[PDB]
């Protein structure tokens, strides 16, 4: 009986970990995209002060 | 005088009543007992080792 818990945990395992991959990497440009869209707006602006 | 009490005894123990089992040889119990306990130790080995994963 045991053998077969630990083949369906194993499964779960197995299933689990890509979901994990992927998020993590989806949150890890996501945070990068709104850092250099910031880091844009500050500069676009700055130049455009100047000039004026 | 010993073979008089065997062949009573003999005689005492067929006129004996007793409710209905199963009994193995009596030769035999020793070894299967000792292979009973090896088996003992192998499947709670494993089946400790299967728990703990």
């Amino acid at each position: 009986k045991k053998r077969q818990r630990m083949i369906e945990v194993q499964d779960e395992l197995l299933r689990l970990e890509p979901q994990l991959k992927q998020l993590q990497t989806k949150y890890d440009e996501l945070k990068e995209r709104k850092s250099s869209l910031r880091n844009a707006a500050y500069f676009l602006s700055n130049l455009k002060q100047l000039y004026q | 005088h010993l073979n008089f009490l065997k062949k009573r005894l003999l005689q005492q123990c067929e006129t004996l009543k007793v409710p209905p089992k199963k009994m193995e040889d009596l030769t035999n119990v020793s070894s299967l007992l000792n292979m009973e306990r090896a088996r003992d130790k192998a499947n709670e080995e494993g089946l400790a080792l299967l728990q703990e994963e």
